[PDB]
């Protein structure tokens, strides 16, 4: 009778409901009835198609009733404009509750809590929800998780986390039902972004566009990508979660997708950190210690963006005093800014982690595809690096310089191939010019009895310049003590075609040095750090700056002729090489092998006789002008 | 024929068993059915355990009965 | 009372269902929202969770502590200045009772009531000199701290039972009077037997006779004396003749000393009221004291309350 | 909570660690005796020390309580049993399991948490002096543990 | 019946033992299949250390039980 009768589907058409489903509050009870359904499956496995299918037919069925049930951000009475735009500005100052919680007022936000704790509870259960995978594919297991114009508290709810635990327990049991497919929604995501993303970087995105629906538009979607971001690294992407299948899936979808989410990923990364310094520039100093996004439930504060305080941290309370509209828009736009840049900064740093968490061994075309991963992330670290000036960008050159150095290291001991990449591409050049330049900018300040006291972190010229030289100095002494590098095996494992093999950390360490002593010269050319008859440096930068001589001065057992550029495809056998031969129409099989067997030399003559005539000719054609592409070169001075 | 098992700790669950089935068998189909290790599990049935060599029909256990389950350690 | 965000928005949800209950009694002024809270009686459906009242409470906690300053039994810790024992009018008195005799029904017909956070109101009233409010605070206290002994834990909101002065203030109020008593001819008077007319009152509690130590100031008066002087009078004399921090205990021993004095319905009525008190004295500092503790303080030195108790419930 | 419990001492019981075992105390299936060995390559290793877990009634929805019976020394770890350990404190999911709660706790036995102790004199005595700490870890686990 | 002793310290090996057979017996009988003598061995089951004066019964121990020997 209830096979027929579909009692099962009666089980679970109820908490499509709001009501029921905030009755069922979407915790413990909610989990304890999604055991009592997993138990009630196993006690009767006639019924377990039945739940299954009742399962996936409410899956199917959510997204259908979300619905645009109110709004978030509201227009000042006083101005119509949701954001500050002067220092000077005045507050209503609103009785109101000073943070805002819309989530669980909303419809969708009750019933997806207990729907996602049924779900929690189910997969607890370990028997039916294993099933799920079939006949539900994830690309609609994920319409319900990431819903269209979620709150700015969304991405920190209890539904993500059991959406996070439900996850978890699928990859671990499905390990690829839904990566790639969560993969593709975070691009898409980020594509739709591509106005926002995209905008001049001389001006805040949000205050030009004030007063308008795109504010309210892309305050949607950065809501919902930040809520993606947090799943991502959550659940598949993290350092405790890098597998050696996880590590295959990520080459094989950068393999067989290109790689336009990392410069995604960087474009998300620069605009939030301008949007947080622009915007910090034209609140009143209350507002910006009122609307301080740090105090996330589940954040911990550690790793990047860094924050700027205007108060002491360490004193507390300092929330919650003074609130109005217009400082509520503020703070959810804060808060939706801090944790889509250390989402980004996360993700950055397992990009470059990757294989290396395991030492696993890999193939010619894993290593290639790792090695290219790296390369395109570090030329995208460096233009973010390049692409503002250094003269009143303070704070977000502040960020970029602690992003850099959490991204570029492991939880702690440099990352040496993707720093070698770093030097090779100009990133250490890049580095001692801001160092140089930080240092006569620290020359002009009035005092320097202040910056020695510095208990925390602030706003003034002073102090943020002194954070930046300090942490550029540090970032550039890791890079030259052996004892903080990861000790990675020498350039043979790349090349074959190279003059001697040499340690990579221990051959990389002497251009830091070369470059960190040449730097250390001229300024004492400059009379500036030596020769001064009064204490014109901070006892920090000093002490760094000692660090660094010190360093420069120990020996290492290397000799280091010359370094050789890094390339993806010139790694034996060449890409490039079996790429040409393939256009002229060789298996590639046959094009590595015959690479193997003559050391990495080009064929002068057809006397090998494997080149066919047309082939041949097409080979000769095609090679240019220059074979010198076709091997690894030395790196410039 | 079906029997019924009542777990002390819990709710009814039915077994679709015969009487020439040996103990081992509804030991085995109630690990199944909850997870219980066989060797955790004690039966009981009109007030005397249960010898997992016998059958049912050595103890007289008929449609319908109903077996309790108790944990010893 | 801190609520995670799902259980503020389910709270928040619950109470919006109560809407023109808080309406009914919060739109309208002090007098009228008087004689309608004076009008809940009897409750028609389950135990209301207490958060949906909070709207109410709070007012009349506003109004509790207009009459607190009023009198100046708010005590304030700047100050080290007593509280003096003033009495007070007829008027305010009913005005305060009306919200207190609600506030104990309330309490009787709730639960999640440690969302309660009035606390401090009953603290500063329970100066009062006046016996009647002496008896709705400490009702109103014992029916609290019955679930911090029940459940022993939790967050509570307004943790008076910490604090040592209100500790001290409930020992001294049960203590007043004793359950038993020797009378001069020797035979054993309980205050049961106050109902009975088979025993006469003990002439030692006809009589004031009071003494602290700072050198020992001493406070007498015979019963034709307390008869003729009223309560307030009683009050400012000893007021005059003894150090600040013993004027409370005073407070109480003249109040019952004035009601033992003459046999008028009026001090019929006080006497009620104190043993009342005293009762509710008793529950309540079971509750804030380890048994141990309670024995020691308490049951040691009063050894018939639990036969007084018992006689009195048949 | 006791389909719970009786799930995760089935699971103990048919794949052990055998880097730990534990089971009811008096049949009091709320009541746990665990006991744990030395990590490898560690001052604590080759003993043996005991624990008492005692599982709430709303288990798995809260961490269980539980204590070292055995003194041990740790940065982490209070001579009356008390533990500060992530998962038990803050970072409790149902998900977790009794089993990888204690191979947890072998695994921070042998990787302490100075930045965040819970007794300051052995973390800095740890901090100040790594082999001082490996010697007396070693000389109380003899002392103790064996 | 038989019964399981993982040897924490070293390999793992399989026993004969009956209901009533003490855990001194158990101990013999571990000595006899590695050597060493039942006062250095600790026996270990269900995270109880096993009393020589005891019993399997007394212990419940059961078949197949999988015991643990710290040397």
């Amino acid at each position: 009778q209830v096979k027929e009768k579909g009692l099962i589907n009666n089980l679970f058409d109820f908490l499509l409901d709001a009501d029921h489903a905030r009755i069922l509050t979407g915790g413990d009870r909610s989990t304890e009835y999604g055991t009592d359904i997993d138990e009630l499956a196993r006690h009767y496995p006639d019924l377990k198609a039945n739940i299954v299918e009742a399962l996936c037919n409410v899956i199917r069925k959510m997204p259908s009733t979300f619905r645009n049930e109110r709004e978030f951000l509201f227009t000042s009475p006083k101005d119509q404009k949701y954001f500050f735009h002067r220092k000077n500005e005045e507050i209503l100052t609103d009785k109101e509750e000073h943070e805002p919680a819309y989530w669980e007022l909303l419809d969708k936000g009750t019933m997806l809590d207990t729907f996602t704790s049924v779900l929690f509870g189910m997969s607890l259960g370990n028997g039916s929800f294993s099933q799920v995978p079939q006949h539900l594919e994830a690309r609609d297991f994920l319409a319900i998780i990431f819903m269209e114009n979620p709150p700015y508290e969304y991405f920190t709810s209890v539904a993500i986390s059991n959406v996070t635990e439900v996850l978890q327990y699928l990859d671990e049991k499905y390990e690829d039902y839904a990566f790639m497919d969560v993969m593709k929604v975070l691009n898409d995501q980020l594509e739709n972004l591509n106005d926002f993303l995209n905008s001049p970087n001389d001006r805040s995105f949000f205050l030009e566009r004030d007063g308008e629906n795109s504010v309210r538009s892309c305050h949607s979607k950065l809501c919902r990508l930040a809520a993606i971001l947090n799943i991502v690294t959550n659940v598949y992407i993290d350092l405790t979660t890098l597998s050696c299948k996880r590590i295959m899936q990520i080459y094989s979808y950068f393999d067989k997708r290109g790689f336009s989410l990392i410069k995604n990923l960087k474009l998300l990364f620069q605009k939030c950190a301008l949007e947080e310094m622009y915007i910090r520039q034209h609140m009143p100093d209350s507002v910006i210690t009122e609307t301080m996004p740090l105090p996330i439930v589940d954040v911990s504060g550690d790793g990047p963006p860094l924050q700027i305080y205007i108060d002491d941290p360490k004193k507390g309370d300092q929330k919650g005093k003074i609130t109005s509209v217009k400082t509520r828009n503020t703070l959810q736009m804060r808060t939706i800014l801090y944790t889509l840049q250390s989402n980004t900064a996360i993700l950055f740093r397992c990009f470059l982690r990757l294989s290396h968490s395991r030492n696993m061994d890999l193939e010619h075309k894993d290593l290639t595809t790792e090695v290219h991963i790296f390369e395109n992330v570090v030329e995208n670290v460096i233009e973010m690096l390049k692409a503002t000036e250094l003269e009143g960008h303070l704070p977000y050159i502040l960020v970029l310089l602690n992003f850099n150095t959490f991204v570029f290291t492991i939880p702690e001991i440099l990352q040496t191939i993707p720093a070698y990449i770093f030097y090779q591409k100009g990133g250490y050049l890049l580095y001692l010019h801001i160092i140089r330049d930080l240092f006569t900018r620290m020359t002009k300040i009035k005092d320097l009895s202040s910056l020695d006291n510095i208990n925390y972190i602030d706003e003034s010229n002073g102090i943020l310049t002194l954070s930046c030289l300090i942490n550029a100095l540090t970032f550039y002494n890791k890079s030259m003590q052996t004892e903080t590098m990861e000790n990675v095996q020498s350039i043979g494992k790349y090349y074959v075609s190279i003059d001697d093999d040499y340690n990579i950390m221990k051959a990389l360490t002497v251009p830091i040095k070369v470059m960190a002593l040449a730097m250390i010269l001229d300024l004492d050319k400059s009379d500036s750090l030596f020769k001064t008859q009064s204490r014109n440096v901070p006892y920090s930068v000093f002490k760094q700056l000692l660090s660094m001589l010190k360093n420069i001065f120990t020996n290492v057992n290397i000799y280091t002729k010359e370094l050789y550029e890094l390339h993806w495809d010139l790694i034996f056998p060449p890409i490039k090489k079996i790429s040409l031969f393939e256009q002229v129409g060789i298996p590639g099989d046959v094009a590595a092998n015959y690479l193997t067997d003559t050391g990495d030399d080009l064929p002068a003559d057809n006397s090998i006789g494997l080149f066919s005539p047309e082939q041949w000719e097409k080979y000769k054609k095609l090679i240019g002008e220059d074979k010198s592409i076709y091997y690894p070169q030395p790196m410039q001075a | 024929m079906q029997i019924f098992v009542k777990t002390l700790t819990g709710k009814t669950i039915t077994l679709e068993v015969e009487p020439s089935d040996t103990i081992e068998n509804v030991k085995a189909k109630i690990q199944d059915k909850e997870g219980i290790p066989p060797d955790q599990q004690r039966l009981i049935f009109a007030g005397k355990q249960l010898e997992d060599g016998r059958t049912l029909s050595d103890y007289n256990i008929q449609k319908e009965s109903t077996l309790h389950l108790v944990l010893r350690l | 009372v801190l609520f995670t965000r799902c259980e503020k928005a389910r709270k928040e949800k619950l109470a919006a269902g109560y809407k023109p209950l808080v309406d009914y009694l919060i739109d309208c002024d002090t007098p009228t929202f008087l004689e309608r809270i004076e009008a809940i009686q009897e409750w028609d459906r389950s135990r209301d969770d207490l958060y949906v009242w909070i709207p109410i409470l709070d007012r009349m906690d506003g109004l509790l502590l207009k009459v607190a300053e009023k009198y100046k039994y708010k005590q304030d810790p700047k100050k080290e200045c007593e509280v003096k024992l003033v009495e007070m009018e007829a008027h305010d008195v009913d005005y305060c009772l009306k919200m207190l005799k609600f506030t104990r029904r309330l309490l009787l017909n709730t639960e999640n009531r440690f969302v309660y956070s009035s606390g401090d109101v009953l603290m500063y009233l329970l100066n009062c000199p006046n016996f009647t409010i002496k008896l709705a605070v400490m009702r109103i206290l014992a029916i609290l701290g019955e679930r911090f002994v029940i459940a022993r834990e939790k967050i509570v909101a307004h943790n008076i039972f910490g604090d040592h002065n209100l500790r001290k203030k409930t020992l001294k109020l049960a203590l007043s009077l004793s359950s038993s008593v020797m009378d001069e001819d020797g035979e054993h008077f309980s205050l049961v037997d106050l109902y009975f007319d088979k025993k006469k009152v003990p002439q030692k509690w006809r009589k004031l006779r009071f003494t602290h130590y700072t050198s020992i100031k001493k406070v007498t008066m015979t019963t034709q004396e307390l008869c003729e002087h009223s309560l307030q009078q009683i009050f400012d004399k000893g007021m005059a003749l003894l150090p600040a921090e013993s004027w409370f205990d005073f407070s109480i021993k003249a109040s019952v000393a004035k009601a033992f004095s003459d046999d008028s319905g009026e001090n019929i009525d006080l006497r009620n009221i104190i043993i009342e008190t005293k009762l509710n004295a008793i529950a309540f500092v079971n509750t804030i004291f380890s048994p141990p503790q309670v024995s020691s303080k308490l049951f040691e030195l009063d050894p018939y309350a639990f036969n007084s108790l018992t006689d009195l419930i048949s | 909570a006791l389909k719970r419990i009786h799930k995760e001492l089935n699971d103990l019981a048919r794949d052990p660690p055998a880097q730990c075992s534990a089971g009811p105390v008096g049949d009091d299936m709320f009541h746990w005796q665990a006991t744990i060995m030395g990590p490898n390559d560690s001052p604590y290793q080759g003993g043996v020390f005991f624990l008492t877990i005692h599982f709430p009634t709303d288990y798995p929805f809260k961490p269980p309580k539980v204590a070292f019976t055995t003194r041990i020394y740790h940065p982490n770890i209070n001579s009356n049993g008390s533990i500060c350990l992530d998962i038990l404190r803050s970072q409790w999911s149902p998900a977790l399991t009794i089993s990888k709660v204690l191979l947890s706790i072998c695994s921070l036995l042998c990787d302490p948490n100075p930045d965040d102790p819970l007794v300051p004199e052995i973390a800095r005595i740890y901090k100040t002096d790594r082999e001082k700490y490996n010697r007396i870890a070693r000389e109380w686990t003899q002392k103790y543990a064996m």
